[PDB]
């Protein structure tokens, strides 16, 4: 008669996979290499975030440009067309 | 054979279905495999065309794949081999 | 109900510490030895796996100081029945010889016929002469319990259905009206003043003042006393326990008088149910195999309608990471659902709630767990913070709705007695007005019972010639084979008690009414009557009363001498070709309502060591697909369904998420793997 | 019935189960060898005519 | 061939109950005619009844008012027996103030224009020196039994006690036929229908409304070509 | 109780008569409650035993089978339908072609022995039929299809794969609650229990061993009645057998000099299955088991086709005992 | 219907939650799965129209513990029912051993195509009519329904509108040209349902003897016409049974209906048996309402001779007691004698 | 008030004269309320005509068998009752049937005087043999319902005239059956299903229309007490 909080609740897994696919789709609809800089910054493929030094190292660029890219990409995703298919997940 | 027309889960009648196969177990597996085939035809429609075909008979507005499979069975549109 | 409170006490249980258990219980202990007569009722025992192990004391029983059960008896010396009542245990009942109360005493203590019904030592029944009788029963219905003594026409009922009636007379729920029965016994009044749930005027006096909350009585000598009521107090099983007064501001009361009715009391006496117009025909198959149909009339006028009060509780304890707080600062939920909550957590009184609503805003710390990358991205996209605290609020469980009567909040700050490591406790009382519906269990006083098959409208119900629709329709096929025709007799007398009779004793008294008591040759409409258990309405007296049943408003004797009436089909229109039995039957509402029983689960909590679903309806819970159902599915040849029900709905830990995903995405159900039961068995074997 | 003695003397005999009844196929969760589980019906090839 | 169309003669018995007699009819038809009219009258006659009450001192339905002998739910049960007839379809409201000892009758209710209370002699509650009962009632029109409308579905202001409404001015309907059925086959039925209303509208108006409902529903079947 | 009750429930019982009725009422209720558990245990054991009885082959091509009565003869030469034909013969595949006085083969090997078939067989004048059944089915692991006959639910030949064993176990276990007890022969559900459990009956009644007249050794308070051998060589001197129980009657009661059969029941009661096996073979012990179970089930008016009890009994008589090891591996 | 069953929508919504979630995601009523789940939990009224779609032709299983035998679990096609109680078809009460005292049943849900096919073909209600034990029907009408059919088909001599062959003054006045005319005469107060009349039937097969008499070999019924002296009730029973079945013309004792349904299941396909059983259910209930079977104490008549009977056996009981008292027999013998005396009484 | 949903009416035609009308969704529970009235009105309101009495020669007191015909008096009577004939006259017109010689007599063999038409073409009403003669004077009058054989309409004055039963109703069999239909989430509205079988005189659609006319007139006689009364407008 004891439940298991440490267990797959079987809606979290499918919801989480759907969130994954939808977030990948919305990231793909973004711009080219800048959505991927967001992907690296939040670590959507490598599993670790890495910092502006590493993003500049892999791309051959500076860090202020990276932060500007982050802010520019971040502004668009607050706009409803990207958010409407993503808001319900949070 | 003058039965009143069936409705719902009993269409087609199982007695006319049983003349196509040996036993009702064979009907069960028949319809299950065919319904699965129809389901993944519906799933694999977005991408390129593969070896799966169906539904050969025209379904309804919204129809479960198993009902389509059993109706195809009754219409003599499939063949099989047992184990 | 108050009767169940009275009958839980006065109960004899043969099981427990120092006594035999049910597995150690033989068959010979569960019978009725002939020494039970007057010391323990042979009717009322639980019907489940406890029959005979649990019974109750008789009405007149008294306990010997050495723990034995004495019983009163009227001593008769040399054939004059005296009044010296002497108490004997079973031994002196063996030694001496016992007569019967329903014997012809000739108004002098003297018997009439020498040849008399009598019990001997070993339970034998013979015909001793009217000279060796030394002891006599105090009254009939001495062998019977309290609850069973409240069944009219009990002597016509079979012992099985009498047992059922006694066991389900204690399961009625307190209705909002609680109308007293028409036909009853003498134990409707004394089973309520003794049960305790009826406020009794301790000492005589005049009423100073009344309200819905208290009664101030003025005693004859200076002193005044305030009796406080108990309004809408929750019982131990979720039912209401209202106590409203029945006295006025100028009335004079005596000591021992009922001054305020209780949960199931009406002007002093017990009322567990309502008087309903009953027909005994089989109607359209809706009253098939013990099913009962009702009128919508019982739904419209709240005839059968209980007020169920449920108690929810939540405590703000201490924890390793810190302390939780009952607050409005909850993590992600729209402010739409925070409208009902007051400024510091718990809901406002009177705010109606549905299933899954928030009752007590309570949030706990969580610590630091590294987020999934996509959670981090989605949080930063909307700018929302981590919100390190985790919400475990008191959500009202599924399948429940109703108002909120009262909120009782403790605190450590007021220095209340709380257990160790608990900061703030709070209980919320949520009540709902459960009406009658299709599926609730209804029952009379003679073991009849049934789920309600259908609530018809008032127009499609067989109505009498005067347009009065019947209220419920029982079935006929359940009457003769269960040998409980008391419900028929209680029906007939019920009609006689409703229309009122008048025996026109113009030329003497009619033959049947010769031994009727006075002021029974005529009665008023809706006049209450009572038949004691083993001396009640004789069948000839029922025929005589039913013969003269003076008309309602016009010249119209709706129910003829046979006890039947010409019903009109309210649905089709044609009159029914044969007359149908109609009457007024007293019927309760049992505590087996649908809302307590309906249950469903698609996915929910899971067990601890084995990974099976939980059960019991307290959680979501699932039904046990046991061994016998496994055999039944094997016999069909059903292989894949059995594989499903034993692998991917119970134990395939990696497979259940796969089946949910495959259903949501519209794919095919994945093939089952090995269950988490066989693997636990394998590891235990290793 | 009598799980202890059956288990211990089976362990002594090293008795290998063959998994061919309707109960040992239910315990381990694979398809039972009756009804729609036998190879005559479990291995039907279904193609459109 | 019998060719005389039936009549609808009337007979007043009391102020609220009356009999109607329809003759002559085709044989084997009076029972079905009476049942049709009964099932219409007893179910689908539009009326008016109280739906929600708001007492000042109560937050919900399961509490008590200080001073009144009665409690809130029995006040609900007593007001559920009220009879009231409106004229307009907006959810009108009426008030009721009472201070001091005495019985609170339905005549103490002050209604606005249009609505009226047809039985001032109804016992609602009884008070004392400390008693003070203020309540507002919401009357609307409708038909049949509607259950209590949940407060959340409504404006959801805490205190609006919702009450089951029964919009049925009819109270009891019966009938009986007197089929002559002579051996010469000039047979005809004779429907003696009976209507008793609960003093909201006269039985004539209830029967007229039932007849118009039936006319409107059978014009559906009549109008084909 | 020798009083007895003399009032109907319409007239209303008196106090003592009602108190007397309560005895039987409560006794019946508790007895029913225990009978549920008894039936459940019987069902579980029969399910375990009959689990591996599943139809595997369409036909085993055997020719051995049982003989069924099928409307025995009357002194007037009239065939009277045997009182239990809808349960014993009906829906069982005939194995030997029934020939009526060299008339014709009314039904051939391969028919289902249905209702119109039985009417034709009765019209033809034949009574004893040889039918294929699950005791004689010559498969290896699981009965064939033509030996089981007709699946009772479907109405056709049982499909290859159906688990007839669990159907049999459930069909013998469900009417274990309708079946009641009584009054030293056991005559209720415990009788069926001691039958399927293959225990020596508490009212054991030893049977004959050889034919011949009887050497009536009646003793005091017990009967040690010997049986003179017809051709045998020794008379079976029996021992103390309580004279309280009576003697089995046939033809008259067991009387001195009466000719007994090879396995005639001497005294009155129930025989054990072990002795009747050891004396008269598996065929006779199978007939005894089926007849004795169906006698109990017929007494309560419960219709059970014999093929279910037949599957159970076939599961009973599988193995053999080793009296001589030969020289190979058998203890 | 026989294959159908009730299912409370407040419970079907929880059984079919993933199916309805997917479907109302597909119909663009929700942006994603999470909004769909919240919409399901708040039960927005459009969740019911989609619930009807996801339920149609998707069987559920109805277990009742204790599952004594194979028919304790059966597959029904679910339908939505107002209320919270599962509506069970009355004809499976014998199989489930389920009266209506408050007995509960568990609904299970098959998921895969294999499991749905097994529920739909193997474990459907209309495919399991007969017992697995003896082949007798368990979908046979019982109880109330048998009373209805009995009252429907019983024959009352001296009833209203009989056939009599009296002539000279007036003709026979018992003949009816068609069952429609008989039904008209029954709606008027002329013909009682249980009167012996002569009807001209053109849509029912006559019994074997009459068919061999009037037509001999190949009398096909949908066109041919034939006379029958029967009750209107037996006709009204016989158009329920299929066309190919001959006329019955009997009084429907329970065993008669058992034999009829046994023959019907042995010779005809299963769907015909299911539909005939459903028709019998409808007629049985409808005419059990009209049978006027009630229980009153004026209905329960006592035997008038009972007192003389009790005296005649009390004298023998008194004789036995006196013989025990004087001492010719012991206690057990007098007990046995009294027992036999009262069994005779 | 508003009906809140408009009921429809659609028919399935099964044979030439056989229909299955469906009305959905009727406001609950109006299914029975209008269905029983419709069923009784169809069978017992629509006017029609049939043979009410017949006189045959050669049958005066022993109404057993008619000379020259294969059948008997009862068979001729039941064959004549099933005959459908229209009418335009309140008075009991007299059809004359007269055929001599062998062979069968058709339903069209009877001469129709002007007006009254024999809708059934050739239904076998007698089988004259041995060169027989048959002469029935039929009496046809219009009516409604099913008036049973009028017993002694006169004092048995025309002894040859045998009073037969009279199926006046053009429709022969109406069976009503309500069901359950979902509206929004109510799942309780009443769907009425009528199975109507008529003879070939009129179409079932026209019979339903005429019965609706008669019922709406009767309930308008009910209505015309206070015309300005509120209730349920569709
Ligand atoms: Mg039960
Ligand atoms: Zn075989």
């Amino acid at each position: 008669f004891i439940e298991d909080s440490e267990a797959v609740v079987a809606v979290d897994a499918v919801s989480f996979t759907l969130l994954q696919d939808q977030l990948q789709s919305v990231l793909d609809t973004l711009s080219e290499r800048e959505a991927g800089v967001v992907r690296l910054r939040f670590g959507l493929t490598d599993g670790q975030p890495r910092t502006l030094d590493e993003i500049g190292q892999v791309y051959g660029v500076t860090r202020e440009r990276i932060r500007q890219i982050e802010s520019k990409t971040m502004s668009k995703l607050r706009h409803p067309s990207r958010s409407q298919v993503l808001r319900d997940y949070l | 054979g003058g039965y009143d027309t069936p409705l719902g889960i009993t269409n087609p009648p199982i007695d006319e279905l049983l003349d196509r196969v040996s036993s009702k177990y064979a009907l069960v597996i028949y319809a299950a495999k065919r319904a699965r085939q129809i389901n993944d035809y519906y799933n694999q429609l977005g991408e390129g065309i593969l070896e799966y075909v169906g539904p050969l008979v025209e379904p309804g507005l919204q129809e479960k794949p198993l009902s389509i499979a059993l109706r195809e069975i009754h219409a003599d549109l499939l063949e099989h081999t047992e184990g | 109900n108050p009767l169940s409170g009275l009958t839980h006490k006065r109960r004899l249980s043969a099981l427990g510490p120092g006594g035999l258990s049910r597995e150690r219980a033989g068959l010979e202990v569960r019978d009725v030895h002939p020494s039970h007569y007057g010391r323990m009722c042979p009717i009322e025992t639980p019907e489940g796996p406890n029959i005979g192990l649990i019974g109750s004391l008789s009405v007149y029983a008294r306990v010997n100081p050495f723990g034995f059960i004495e019983t009163p008896y009227r001593k008769v010396v040399d054939g004059v029945v005296s009044d010296e009542i002497v108490y004997l245990t079973a031994d002196e009942e063996d030694r001496h010889v016992v007569a019967q109360a329903n014997s012809p005493i000739d108004a002098d203590g003297r018997f009439v016929e020498p040849r008399v019904l009598v019990r001997r030592k070993a339970g034998e029944v013979e015909y001793v002469p009217s000279s060796e009788v030394d002891y006599m029963d105090v009254s009939p219905r001495q062998m019977v319990s309290v609850a069973t003594a409240m069944i009219p026409f009990l002597e016509h009922d079979d012992a099985n259905r009498a047992l059922m009636g006694a066991n389900m007379q204690r399961q009625a729920v307190p209705l909002v009206r609680s109308e007293a029965p028409l036909v009853g016994t003498g134990m409707e009044l004394r089973a309520a003043i003794d049960a305790g749930d009826v406020v009794v005027a301790e000492e005589s006096g005049v009423i100073e003042e009344v309200s819905a909350d208290y009664i101030t009585v003025m005693h004859d000598n200076g002193t005044r006393r305030t009796y406080r009521m108990r309004k809408f107090a929750r019982s131990n099983h979720g039912t209401c326990a209202n106590q409203c007064p029945i006295v006025d501001a100028g009335d004079r009361v005596e000591a021992g008088q009922v001054i305020a009715d209780g949960p199931c009391t009406d002007d002093g006496e017990m009322a567990l149910g309502k008087n309903l117009l009953v027909a005994i025909m089989p109607w359209e198959g809706h009253n098939y195999e013990d099913a009962i149909i009702l009128s919508n009339r019982l739904v419209e006028e709240d005839v059968l309608t209980s007020i169920h009060i449920e108690e929810h509780e939540i405590d703000a304890r201490d924890t390793k990471l810190g302390a939780e707080e009952i607050t409005r600062d909850i993590p992600n939920i729209s402010d739409e659902v925070l409208a009902d909550l007051d400024e510091r957590g718990i809901v406002r009184i009177g705010a109606e709630v549905r299933d899954g609503d928030i009752l007590v805003g309570k949030v706990t710390p969580k610590g630091e767990t590294e987020l999934t990358p996509e959670e981090r991205l989605l949080r930063a996209i909307f700018g929302e913070k981590a919100r390190e605290v985790r919400d475990t609020s008191l959500k009202v469980p599924h399948g429940e709705s109703g108002k909120v009567i009262g909120i009782r909040v403790f605190s450590r700050e007021d220095e209340d007695e709380l257990p160790a490591g608990v900061n703030e406790l709070v209980r919320v009382y949520v009540a709902q007005k459960r009406k009658i519906s299709d599926g609730d269990k209804l029952a009379g006083r003679h073991g009849n019972k049934g789920v309600i098959g259908k609530i018809l409208p008032v127009e499609d119900m067989p109505f009498l010639a005067d347009g009065t629709p019947v209220d419920i329709i029982l079935n006929t096929h359940g009457v003769p084979r269960r040998m409980n025709i008391g419900q028929i007799l209680e029906t007939h007398l019920g009609w006689c008690a409703h229309s009122g009779w008048k025996v026109d004793a113009a030329k003497g008294v009619p033959d049947w009414a010769a031994r009727l008591p006075d002021e029974l040759l005529e009665a008023q409409p809706n006049a209450i009557v009572s038949t004691p258990v083993f001396d009640g309405a004789q069948e000839a007296e029922l025929q005589g009363l039913l013969s003269c049943t003076l008309p309602n408003r016009d010249g119209d004797v709706l129910v003829d001498a046979d006890g039947k009436a010409m019903l009109f089909d309210g649905r089709s229109g044609e009159p029914f070709p044969y007359p149908v039995t109609v009457g007024y039957m007293y019927i309760m509402k049992l505590h087996h309502l649908v809302d307590d029983k309906i249950h469903a689960r698609s996915t929910g909590p899971y067990s601890m060591i084995t990974q099976q679903p939980l059960g019991g309806k307290a959680q979501f819970g699932g039904q046990r697909f046991g061994e016998m159902e496994c055999w039944a599915m094997q016999a069909y040849g059903a292989a894949y369904t059995l594989q499903e029900l034993l692998t991917i709905k119970s134990d395939d830990t990696v497979g259940r998420v796969k089946v949910y995903e495959a259903i949501v995405k519209g794919e095919n159900i994945p093939e089952p793997g090995i269950p988490e039961s066989f693997k636990v068995l394998l590891k235990e074997l290793q | 019935q009598e799980t202890t003695r059956v288990l211990t003397d089976a362990a002594i005999n090293c008795r290998s189960d063959k998994l061919n009844g309707l109960k040992e196929n239910v315990i381990i969760g694979k398809l039972i060898p009756a009804g729609t589980g036998i190879n005559r019906y479990r291995n039907i090839a279904v193609q459109p005519t | 061939l019998i060719s005389q169309r039936p009549t609808l003669s009337e007979d007043v018995l009391t102020d609220n109950r009356s009999q109607f007699v329809i003759e002559p009819l085709e044989p084997g038809f009076g029972y079905t005619l009476g049942n049709s009219l009964r099932r219409t009258l007893l179910s689908s006659i539009p009326g008016a009844a109280v739906t929600s009450i708001r007492i000042d001192g109560v937050l919900h339905e399961f509490t008590t008012v200080p001073g009144v002998k009665e409690d809130v739910t029995e006040i609900i049960l007593n007001l559920k027996s009220l009879v009231v007839s409106s004229e307009e379809d907006e959810p009108v409201t009426m008030y009721l103030r009472k201070q001091g000892p005495g019985e609170v009758t339905a005549g103490d209710i002050v209604p606005p224009a249009g609505v009226t209370v047809h039985n001032p002699g109804m016992h609602i509650a009884t008070l004392n020196d400390k008693g003070k009962l203020e309540v507002e009632l919401v009357v609307e029109r409708g038909r049949g039994y509607v259950p209590a409308v949940q407060n959340r579905a409504s404006g959801a202001e805490i205190g609006r006690i919702p009450v089951d409404s029964i919009y049925s001015p009819v109270l009891k309907v019966t009938y009986k036929v007197d089929a002559t059925r002579v051996e010469q086959r000039t047979d005809f039925d004779k429907l003696i229908l009976d209507v008793e209303t609960k003093n909201s509208i006269s039985p004539r108006d209830a029967l007229a409304s039932a007849g118009k409902t039936l006319v409107e529903l059978f014009g559906l079947a009549r109008e084909l070509n | 109780i020798p009083r007895p009750v003399k009032s109907s429930f319409r007239e209303g019982l008196t106090v003592l008569e009602y108190f007397i009725n309560t005895h039987g009422a409560r006794k019946g209720l508790a007895d029913t409650a225990l009978r549920t558990a008894d039936s459940g245990y019987l069902t579980r054991r029969l399910v375990d035993v009959s689990q591996d009885v599943i139809v595997r082959e369409h036909d085993c091509q055997t020719e051995r089978g049982i003989v069924v009565e099928l409307a025995e003869r009357a002194p007037d030469g009239t065939l009277i339908r045997d009182p239990y034909i809808e349960t014993s013969a009906y829906a069982r595949t005939l194995g030997t072609d029934a020939v009526d006085e060299a008339g014709n083969v009314i039904v051939e090997r391969g028919q289902d022995l249905g209702d119109p078939e039985i009417d034709a067989l009765l019209a033809a004048g034949i009574t004893q039929v040889k039918v294929r059944s699950v005791l004689t089915c010559a498969t290896s692991t699981g009965v064939c299809a033509t030996c089981y006959g007709r699946s009772m639910a479907t109405g056709k030949l049982v499909d290859i794969g159906e688990a007839v064993g669990i159907v049999a176990a459930q069909s013998i276990g469900e009417p274990g609650t309708q079946l009641t007890m009584r009054t030293d022969i056991t005559g209720g559900l415990p009788r069926v229990q001691e039958l399927f459990e293959a225990r020596v009956p508490r009212g054991k009644a030893p049977i004959a061993d050889v034919t011949g007249r009887v050497r009536l050794e009646d003793g005091e308070r017990f009967y040690k009645i010997t049986i003179v051998p017809d051709d045998g060589g020794e008379e079976v001197v029996y021992d103390k057998i309580s004279k309280r129980q009576r003697l089995r009657v046939f033809k008259r009661v067991l009387s001195d000099g009466d000719h007994v059969e090879v396995g005639q029941q001497l005294m009155e009661g129930s025989a054990d299955p072990h002795e009747v096996l050891r004396v008269q073979g598996p065929r006779e012990v199978q007939i005894h088991l089926v007849r004795e179970v169906q006698e109990v089930y017929r007494a309560q008016g419960v219709s059970i086709h014999d093929k279910h009890i037949e599957v159970i009994v076939r599961q009973m008589l599988r193995r053999v005992t080793i009296i001589d090891s030969g020289s190979t591996e058998f203890l | 219907k026989l294959h159908q069953c009730g299912l409370p929508k407040l419970m079907a919504l929880e059984l079919f939650k993933p199916f309805v979630m997917k479907r109302l995601v597909d119909l663009n009523h929700a942006q994603n799965i999470k909004s769909a789940k919240r919409m399901v939990e708040r039960q927005r009224p459009q969740v019911w129209d989609v619930l009807e779609e996801v339920i149609a032709e998707h069987p559920v299983l109805l277990n009742r513990a204790p599952t004594l035998h194979r028919l304790g679990i059966q597959a029904f096609e679910p339908m939505l029912v107002e209320g919270k109680a599962i509506q069970l078809h009355p004809l499976v009460c014998e199989a489930f051993n389920a009266d209506f005292d408050g007995d509960q049943m568990a609904v299970h849900l098959p998921l895969s195509a294999e499991a749905q096919a097994e529920a739909r073909i193997l474990m459907l209600s209309s495919n399991n009519i007969l017992s697995p034990a003896s082949g007798r029907p368990l979908a046979m009408p019982r109880l109330d329904m048998v009373t209805g059919l009995y009252y429907l088909t019983t024959e009352v001599p001296g009833d209203t509108g009989e056939y009599q062959p009296a002539s000279g003054d007036h003709p026979e006045t018992g003949v009816y040209s068609s069952p429609a005319e008989a039904i008209m005469a029954a709606d008027r107060g002329v013909l009682s349902v249980r009167a012996k009349i002569k009807v001209r039937l053109t849509q029912l097969r006559p019994p074997v003897e009459i068919e061999a008499e009037l037509f001999g070999h190949s009398g096909w019924q949908p066109g041919d016409a034939w006379m029958a002296e029967t009750t209107l009730g037996r006709v009204m029973f016989n158009e329920l049974l299929p066309l190919g079945y001959p006329f019955v013309n009997k009084q429907m004792h329970k065993k008669v209906q058992a034999a009829i349904i046994n023959d019907l299941a042995e010779r005809y396909p299963m769907i015909v048996v299911a539909q005939t059983v459903d028709k019998l259910k409808d007629a049985g209930f409808y005419w059990a309402t009209r049978s006027g079977v009630t229980v009153s104490m004026a209905d329960v008549l006592v035997p008038p001779r009972k007192k003389e009977i009790l005296d005649h056996y009390e004298e023998r009981a008194d004789k036995v007691e006196k013989q025990f008292q004087r001492g010719a027999l012991n206690h057990d013998e007098r007990n046995e004698a009294l027992v036999e005396i009262w069994k005779e009484a």
